[PDB]
């Protein structure tokens, strides 16, 4: 047993627990990724490696994250481009912006990526992403074309609630966001 | 209102065996403040 | 609202959440801080930092940990110096070894230690230690005088389990440990 | 059973920084002795 657990209620001056990449930082109670600026990328990682699974007994870890964030465009229809949850290597830096999220580099399969991540995008990316073109919950790993999708609405400026949780011994992650 | 998404995703297959966890977020030429106001993460390695 | 918490119940050959200075490394399961070998110091530090209290609200935190550690010596006479859990600054690095247990530099207050340590000293050290000569458990703020020791029978080669708790409501530091038997 | 307990009132914010790393320490001189965990829990909570 390795276990690892922490809770952030709201985010303070000095959040020296939380390793900050590109422009992400904190202010106001709030861990801000990307302020409403063009061409940006921010990302925040916990300070502490976590074990997620070992090689000696082949065991994988259980998991559940949940946090509450908030996408705030200046209108309904000019949001770009989204925001991720991703387990990366230790020495992770941003990888390529835009609609590759600062967490992948290509649409093809690469298996150096070693990054699993859950995304919530704001733009229809006509090369990889949902042919309906809508906004959508997916489900990545080493690839910036999910695996899986969901259609999602976004509610501009509102507070979504999301759980992340990995049971190792079906190996199925699963996905909930609520706008309460 | 609420989504749900649920996939098998076998994570020994894809990811190292120690990890960093976090949060990315990203514009483009339209753009959006992308903002979290709370984090809770636990795990547990058998 | 900020907890931290973290269990490790047996230690591998690459605890990555883990910084080892000095000699400190894992081996057979166990973190093992110094081998049994003159004139060394090993350390280990939990790799996030901790908000133990804050400015802005004055407000502290509360905290436990527990651990079993193992102090094995050639036999029960000749043990020296012992053994510490301390909160530093995020920043912390090795201080002065031998009595000083790695952790200060001086018998008088430093308040530019900032650290507070509990100690398991197995060897008397004249200068500061209580006079009576005995192993004790000790609290030290800033100093490695402790303002409050409490005499301890050492069993070599035996697990010791200790818990530390500190009560933010009464600024109480309470240190268990337990041989079993 | 043998225990052995020890209390003492001290006013962490008077002598430590707000953030802080937690660990352990052992060291030997002359006379010497291993110094081992065999297992470590921690739990913080600032209200
Ligand atoms: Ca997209
Ligand atoms: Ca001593
Ligand atoms: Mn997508
Ligand atoms: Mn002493």
């Amino acid at each position: 047993t390795e276990t690892t657990s922490f809770s952030i209620t709201k985010f303070g001056p000095d959040q020296q627990n939380l390793i900050f990449q590109g422009d992400g930082y904190t202010t106001k109670e709030r861990l801000t990724l990307t302020k409403a600026v063009r061409n940006t990328v921010g990302r925040a990682l916990y300070s502490s490696p976590i074990h997620i699974w070992d090689s000696k007994t082949g065991n994988v870890a259980n998991f559940v994250t949940s946090f509450t964030f908030v996408i705030d465009a200046p209108n309904s229809y000019n949001v770009a481009d989204g925001f991720t949850f991703f387990i990366a290597p230790v020495d992770t830096k941003p990888q390529t912006g835009g609609g590759y999220l600062g967490v992948f580099n290509s649409k093809d399969y690469d298996k150096t990526s070693q990054t699993v991540a859950v995304e919530f995008d704001t733009f229809y990316n006509t090369a990889w992403d949902p042919s309906n073109g809508d906004r959508h919950i997916g489900i990545d790993v080493n690839s910036i074309k999910s695996i899986n999708t969901k259609s999602w609405a976004l509610q501009n400026g509102k507070e979504a609630n999301v759980v992340i949780a990995f049971n190792a011994a079906t190996n199925v992650l699963t996905v909930s966001l609520t706008y309460p | 209102t609420s989504y749900t998404l649920n996939e098998v995703v076998p994570l020994k297959e894809f990811v190292p065996e120690w990890v960093r966890i976090g949060f990315s977020a990203t514009t483009g030429a339209e753009f959006a403040a992308h903002e979290v106001l709370s984090w809770y993460f636990h795990s547990e390695l058998a």
